[PDB]
RNA sequence: GGCCGCUCCAGAAGAGGGCCCCCUUGCCCGUUAUCGGGGGCUAGGCUCGAUGUCGGCC
């Protein structure tokens, strides 16, 4: 019944600007105060800004006082977050949320509907395609059990990459680790499989890396 | 002063059927102006409790909250499969609103030792001028493992990074990767590279090495 | 010394105000907005007063 679709986020360099838009459905903005809350990667939640469209009253966190501007447009039943002079500590998923207005309540309460968040990345990195190296089965396997092998996917930007093994023909035992931002602003990631050591000789293992935001497509054979 | 919300524990393991409690202390009194939220990975928070103990509509009655001074408790009477997620408290007695870091509610299972695998850098990478040494810890539990890198018996710091899967969809284990990145110059100055793993399921450390 | 006054300066000066704890808002209240009552600390810091070691005038 109630909906909150956010949009307008993405990738931007420090100093740059962005406009988030939280389109609401099923309720009127004038019966609500709207809020932006952010979740930096791996960290908790934090409140950015709020607005009450019925009155125009607005409020901001201190870290973003003077750079961000919340605003509403009730004819489009939509709220906006204008973000200027972005630093890298503004990188986060940005969730808008609603608190319903109740004429008997005397003050605002919890955030009772949330939208699914947009991602905002503030890096100086420039979109680059990944380099694929093989992670070879050891030339010392225990002789009669399982082996491990994989693909190393290094130096790509931005996320996400997607890995598959033998073009999807191999899913059992596949682990693709979450990507890691190295000390150079680029991402790195590994994907590994366990297979029987017997199959090492007479089964060829090829992983398929695909990075969309740079239209890259690799295919690496893994072999002793 | 911002009223801060401090949440413990950071995580915990339980099983379907368990009674589960999470707590959150406020830097100072917030009277009853605490709410509790549920969030599943990469998905929106949902509101469970407001006014420290009121059940927001549609929130299954298994959820309860209570107050003890500046201590706030969220309790799942009998734990369902849907309820493993991260839980956050929030205090709105004084603007600005503020959140605790969250309690992550993980699946309990038995201890499993990691199978450890070590991978030298590829000749391809070695030409580009860098060397990545990967060390893999497969299907272990609980999450707390330690991977110490030893280069010629010398212990390393600052030059590696770890990533860990979420709990496996079928057996609820973890897998972990640690990559020790060097420059090509440094990799060939040395001879023996070792990964040393310590975990509950391992009575003594598991070391795996190679030379070149 | 008289009369006036508070623009300034005093702190020699009340009352606002503020801070913390309790009561699920609990006399009446309440900005699309977090109060009231109770308990405890705040003084020269802000507003308003009062005052003179201040200012003016005859």
């Amino acid at each position: 019944e109630v909906q909150l679709v956010e949009s307008g986020g993405g990738l931007v360099q420090p100093g740059g600007s962005l406009r988030l838009s939280c389109a609401a459905s099923g309720f009127s903005l004038s019966s609500s105060s709207m809020h932006w809350v952010r979740q930096a990667p791996g960290k908790g939640l934090e409140w950015v800004a709020s607005i009450s469209p019925y009155s125009g009253s607005t409020s901001y966190a201190d870290s973003v006082k003077g750079r961000f501007t919340i605003s509403a447009d009730t004819s489009k039943n939509t709220a906006y977050l204008q973000m200027n002079s972005l630093r890298a500590e503004d990188t986060a998923v940005y969730y808008c949320a609603r608190t319903k207005y109740h004429y008997k309540n005397y003050y605002w309460w919890a955030l009772d509907y949330w939208g699914q968040g947009t991602l905002v990345t503030v890096s100086s990195a420039s979109t680059k395609g990944p380099s694929v190296f093989p992670l070879a089965p050891s030339s010392k396997s225990t002789s009669g059990g399982t082996a491990a092998l994989g693909c190393l996917v290094k130096d790509y930007f931005p996320e996400p990459v997607t890995v598959s093994w033998n073009s999807g023909a191999l899913t059992s035992g596949v682990h693709t680790f979450p990507a890691v931002l190295q000390s150079s602003g680029l991402y790195s990631l590994s994907s590994v499989v366990t297979v029987p050591s017997s199959s090492l000789g007479t089964q060829t293992y090829i992983c398929n890396v695909n990075h969309k935001p740079s239209n890259t497509k690799v295919d690496k054979k893994v072999e002793p | 002063s911002d009223i801060q919300m401090t949440q413990s524990p950071s995580s915990l393991s339980a099983s379907v059927g368990d009674r589960v409690t999470i707590t959150c202390r406020a830097s100072q009194s917030v009277y009853y102006s605490v709410a509790w939220y549920q969030q599943k990975p990469g998905k929106a928070p949902k509101l469970l409790i407001y006014s420290a103990s009121y059940l927001y509509s549609g929130v299954p009655s298994r959820f309860s909250g209570s107050r003890s001074g500046t201590d706030f408790t969220l309790t799942i009477s009998s734990l369902q499969p849907e309820d493993f997620a991260t839980y956050y408290c929030q205090q709105y007695r004084r603007r600005p609103i503020t959140f605790g870091q969250g309690t992550k509610v993980e699946i309990k299972r038995t201890v499993a030792a990691p199978s450890v695998f070590i991978f030298p850098p590829s000749d391809e990478q070695l030409k580009s001028g860098t060397a990545s040494v990967v060390c893999l810890l497969n299907n272990f539990y609980p999450r707390e493992a330690k991977v110490q890198w030893k280069v010629d018996n010398a212990l390393q710091s600052g030059n590696s990074q770890e990533s860990v899967t979420e709990q496996d969809s079928k057996d609820s284990t973890y897998s972990l990767s640690s990559t020790l990145t060097l420059s090509k110059a440094d990799y060939e100055k040395h001879k023996v590279y070792a990964c040393e793993v310590t975990h509950q399921g391992l009575s003594s450390p598991v070391t795996k090495s190679f030379n070149r």
